[PDB]
């Protein structure tokens, strides 16, 4: 299943649902949204 | 009920403790070996900052009368904004810096004027005396518009760096107006060519001047009268 | 008979409003792009004001008591004349432009200071205060000259560039009394060559600034205090 | 017991007399001509001067009040550390000079403050209001110090001369509030590459006068009123 | 006997225009061209200025109290010390020009400063106010005297052409007062060798600046108070 | 026929009367005066 | 004779006299003093 | 015997006294202690 906002994403492997336009950093080391 | 006495001299030190040390760490972090190497530390200590004054200015909200507006106070209104923007950063798009994100960290120094009574006693009057002028900076507005239409008509062929358009002679005639050169730089290679515009230049210089000191002593007889 | 209240508060601020439309179209017609394209537009739309302008200062004329004077205000007297000399180039000679009768059309702006109240308030006091200063000027055109003569008979073969003639060395003591690279670009390249000059420089900056300065002392003990 | 008065005007203007020549001596050891000729007469002079001077001070503490604390006086710490630090080249390690000992020799000269009564009077009062201005140094430190930090961040690779450093360039930003050449040398160049820079010079030249001279407005209405 | 009423406003205004007219042939005359031609009519032009100056203070002198004093006036000192050493050119030794005699005739001017009434009454305070001063000027002095001297120790052999004498320092020192590019041409390439040089410039530029400016101060407390 | 002042003239053909010394131009699209 | 202070001298023939120490000159056209 | 402190040293010979750890110099023509 794919973590919504505020979700320790991964660097190599994106788990950052693409249904609600996001995309995963490193910088914070979560997933946060896209524009 | 959040309706005990909790902001008193200490945890107000506690504040100032606060933004002096992000002060600090924003200083040292500007100088590059210092900061490829304990990068994840300075940014872990960031994010603690960003929390603690986050809660900080919440604590500010609810346990002052909450329903009530609270949002008289510029400042309050100063605070919350720097807090929003530097969150946005966390649930928001793209804004990692871009020359533009980190001057907002930067800024958030100026809360110290907040805290420190003194301080704010004395930004308040040293801005509300703005409106006192009002009228002079309109007059210099004119005038800075007058001479530099002036002056790009005349000069954009002969000094296409000075006042080669409208704005970028705008800058020139505030050079001139604080006197770096004017004459060594500006208008002595000018005067070399079109050898009338010794008038602009000293003209400007005269009213220009004249104008400021006036308003210079101006708000000398809406002060030290009272 | 035109006795009726004709000018109000709305019809001054249509008068404002073409008053910042013409400076706006001033302003941009000093880009060369957006000049050649819509040329005819632009001179259109000014021959269009300048009527609208005319008519203005007639309906300003002849509503108020003609057969009287009208001409006390020096304000109607400036009016009166922009529109007289933007006009003689549609009835007289040859007086095309020939960097100018722009200077004109841009000059026209500052009738936004006879609308505006504070404005000519403001201005009346700050012109007023000039014959106030008199003889203070006497006496910096006074030391002016002296220094002028002086330096030239001096150094005349030595700086052609600054002190080659009466007046082009009466150019080079105003820019050292603004105290700009007087010593670095003035005088230091003097000095090398007669070097009992540090006398005339040092004299000048020390009395041309004792002057100034006291100058203005003098026009606060006649402002500030009333 | 020394409790005659062995003070008055004789005793002062001899201690003047003794601390004019050694200023006089001083000034002359600093050329190599007449230095290197005389060497051992100027170190002798500076010898007997400086136990001349050494007795003066221990004169000046026992025969007024030993017992008594006589160190309220800042001034007469400042004769005693002086006189302090200039024997103990004489009873301690290795001072020679080295660029450091020399200065002290030098500074030697300001007791003619202490001595002339006018020139104490003065100083006193014109070191009392400093922490008259208090607030308003902290304020001007503020904005250095954010001015700095974001020159630094902005331009640290544009302009590695000026703001290269958070102190490298603490210096830039004072050059550039006493407006030497900081369009002409410090911003000129850098506005060539960042084309946004107009901003922070612009902005900062802007209020930090528009500080610096509300400064200098607010001691006048602390002096010229009483 | 002369003890009629032989000075009123006709023979003071053709005093007046004498000097406006002396004042005239002395500007023209520094002009090679203008020179070279007339100069036998230039020359006699100037004896019988010179003639009918001397009478004019001969008069002065006699029709006026001559058993009394009549020297009180420093005024009437300097016309006699002017019209005596422009004589002595006549019935003295060899005092041609040698770039000395020519200041003298164009300094013969100023008697335009005794003549208007007006000003003559200003000069008069403008002068008076110097000694009130005073103290301030001798605390400037001894500054410019320790920091010249530092100077020189220091920086004598680090930049000859700025601190090079105890003199040619105290120039430096002067020019960077005034904020002539005491950082772009004083400073910046001296900081690059000794690099605690920054110090010195910023000391003094404080300190000076400190200084004059409450000199400043202290002049209006006693002027825009009485 | 020549007209007089504020005549709208011709840039090729000048109808400029020269008796009373005019000379047509194109800058305002008439006849004006000459000096 | 030799005329002294004051008096009409010539450019050529030098009528300063020389016992009270007399230089004649042409700038003012006659004879002053020497030092 | 060494001498002591403030004591006319000799520029070549040293009498400083070494146990006080001193070194004669000539500057002040004297002995005085070392750092
Ligand atoms: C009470 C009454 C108050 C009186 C006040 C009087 C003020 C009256 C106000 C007059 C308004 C002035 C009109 C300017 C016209 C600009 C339009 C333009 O052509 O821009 C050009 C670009 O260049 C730019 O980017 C424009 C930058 C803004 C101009 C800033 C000057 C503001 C003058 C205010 C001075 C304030 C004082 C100064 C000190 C603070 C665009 O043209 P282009 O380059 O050929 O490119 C094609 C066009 N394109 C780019 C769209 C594709
Ligand atoms: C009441 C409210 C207060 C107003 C204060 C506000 C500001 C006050 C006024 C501000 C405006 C000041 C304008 C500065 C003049 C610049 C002239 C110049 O140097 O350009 C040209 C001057 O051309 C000449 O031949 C000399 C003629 C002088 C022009 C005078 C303009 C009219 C001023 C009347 C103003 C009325 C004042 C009314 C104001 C009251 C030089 O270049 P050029 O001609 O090309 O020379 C040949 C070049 N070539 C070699 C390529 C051939
Ligand atoms: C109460 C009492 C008040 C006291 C005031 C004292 C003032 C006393 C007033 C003194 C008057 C000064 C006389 C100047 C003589 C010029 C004549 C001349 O030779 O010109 C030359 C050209 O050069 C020019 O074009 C002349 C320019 C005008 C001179 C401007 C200086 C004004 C001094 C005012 C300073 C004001 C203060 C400064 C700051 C504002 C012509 O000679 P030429 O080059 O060899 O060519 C051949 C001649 N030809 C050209 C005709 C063919
Ligand atoms: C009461 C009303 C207030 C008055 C204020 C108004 C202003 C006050 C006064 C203003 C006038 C100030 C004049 C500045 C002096 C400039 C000297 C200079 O540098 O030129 C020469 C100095 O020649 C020398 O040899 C040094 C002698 C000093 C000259 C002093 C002039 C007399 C000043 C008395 C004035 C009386 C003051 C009375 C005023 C009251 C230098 O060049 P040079 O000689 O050629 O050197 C060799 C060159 N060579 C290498 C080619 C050979
Ligand atoms: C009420 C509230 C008041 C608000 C005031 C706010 C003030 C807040 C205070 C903020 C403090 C600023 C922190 C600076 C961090 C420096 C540490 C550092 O890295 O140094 C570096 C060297 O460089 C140096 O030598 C340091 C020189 C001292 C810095 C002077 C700036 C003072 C800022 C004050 C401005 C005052 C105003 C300006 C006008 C007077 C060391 O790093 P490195 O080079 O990579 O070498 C390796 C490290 N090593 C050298 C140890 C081996
Ligand atoms: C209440 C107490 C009084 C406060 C007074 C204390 C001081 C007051 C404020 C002091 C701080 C002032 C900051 C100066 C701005 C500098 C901007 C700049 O030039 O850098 C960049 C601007 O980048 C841009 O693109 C333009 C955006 C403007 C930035 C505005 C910052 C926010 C200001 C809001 C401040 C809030 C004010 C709230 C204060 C109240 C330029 O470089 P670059 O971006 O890299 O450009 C491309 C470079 N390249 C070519 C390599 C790609
Ligand atoms: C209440 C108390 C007041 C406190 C005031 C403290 C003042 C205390 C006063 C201190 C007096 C300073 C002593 C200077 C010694 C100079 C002697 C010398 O060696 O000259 C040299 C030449 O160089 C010169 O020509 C000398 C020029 C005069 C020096 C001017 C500085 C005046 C300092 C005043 C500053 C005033 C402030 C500045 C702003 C106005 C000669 O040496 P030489 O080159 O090797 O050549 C061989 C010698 N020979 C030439 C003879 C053959
Ligand atoms: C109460 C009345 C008011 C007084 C106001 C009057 C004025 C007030 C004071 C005025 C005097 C101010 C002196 C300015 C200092 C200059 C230092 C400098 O740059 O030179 C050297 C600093 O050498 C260093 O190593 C740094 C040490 C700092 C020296 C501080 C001097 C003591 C100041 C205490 C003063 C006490 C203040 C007491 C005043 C009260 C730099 O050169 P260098 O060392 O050679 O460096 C290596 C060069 N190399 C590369 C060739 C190797
Ligand atoms: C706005 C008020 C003005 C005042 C006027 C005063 C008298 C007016 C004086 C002269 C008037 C006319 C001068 C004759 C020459 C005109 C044309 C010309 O050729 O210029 C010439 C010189 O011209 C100058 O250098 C201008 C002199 C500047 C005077 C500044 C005094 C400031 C007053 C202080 C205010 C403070 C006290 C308060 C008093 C207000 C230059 O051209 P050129 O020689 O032919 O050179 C050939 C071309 N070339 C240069 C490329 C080689
Ligand atoms: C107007 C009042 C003056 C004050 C005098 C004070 C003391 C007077 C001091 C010295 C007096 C005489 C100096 C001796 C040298 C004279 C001849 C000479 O050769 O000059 C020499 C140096 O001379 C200088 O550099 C001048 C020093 C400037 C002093 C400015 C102090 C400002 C006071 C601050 C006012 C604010 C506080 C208020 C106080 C008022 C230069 O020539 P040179 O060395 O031979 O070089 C060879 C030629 N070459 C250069 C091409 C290589
Ligand atoms: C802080 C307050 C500001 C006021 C704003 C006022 C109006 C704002 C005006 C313009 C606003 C925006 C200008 C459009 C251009 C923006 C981007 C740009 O490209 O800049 C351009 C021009 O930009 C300038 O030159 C800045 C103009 C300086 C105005 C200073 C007025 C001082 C007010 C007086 C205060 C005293 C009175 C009191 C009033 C306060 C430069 O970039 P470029 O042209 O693309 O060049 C290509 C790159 N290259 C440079 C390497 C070749
Ligand atoms: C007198 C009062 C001072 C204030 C201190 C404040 C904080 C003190 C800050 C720093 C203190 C010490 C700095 C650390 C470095 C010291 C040694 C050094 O190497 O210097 C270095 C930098 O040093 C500077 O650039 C000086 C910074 C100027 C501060 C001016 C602030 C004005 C205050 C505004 C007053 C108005 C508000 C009112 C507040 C008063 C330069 O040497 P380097 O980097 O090694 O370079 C190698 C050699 N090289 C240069 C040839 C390449």
């Amino acid at each position: 299943e794919c973590l919504e906002i505020f979700k320790a994403c991964n660097p190599s492997n994106d788990q950052c649902c693409k249904s609600s336009k996001l995309v995963c950093s490193r910088k914070t080391r979560w997933c946060k949204y896209q524009i | 009920k959040m309706q005990k006495i909790v902001n008193h001299r200490a945890f107000t030190f506690t504040v100032i403790a606060l933004i002096l040390f992000n002060a600090l760490i924003v200083g040292i972090e500007t100088y590059p070996r210092i900061y490829a190497d304990h990068k994840w530390l300075f940014y872990r200590i960031d994010l603690v900052l960003l929390w603690i004054f986050t809660i900080e200015i919440a604590m500010r909200f609810l346990a002052s009368n909450p329903k009530s507006a609270f949002f008289r106070s510029s400042w309050n209104w100063f605070d919350f904004l720097i807090v929003t923007l530097s969150l946005v950063e966390l649930f928001l798009a793209d804004v990692e810096g871009l020359s533009v994100l980190r001057i907002l960290r930067v800024l958030r120094v100026l809360r110290a004027i907040s805290v420190v009574p003194s301080l704010r006693r004395l930004v308040d009057a040293l801005v509300m005396t703005i409106p006192a002028l009002g009228n002079i900076l309109i007059l210099m507005s004119i005038f800075f518009y007058i001479f530099a239409v002036i002056g790009t008509m005349l000069f954009q062929h002969v000094s296409p760096e000075y006042f080669g358009n409208l704005q970028l002679s705008l800058l020139t005639l505030f050079q001139v107006v604080t006197l770096e050169s004017w004459a060594s730089g500006v208008m002595r290679p000018i005067f070399a060519e079109v050898p009338w515009s010794w008038l602009y230049f000293v003209s400007f210089v005269l009213i220009g001047t004249f104008i400021i000191f006036n308003l210079f002593i101006g708000v000398i007889v809406n002060n030290v009268e009272k």
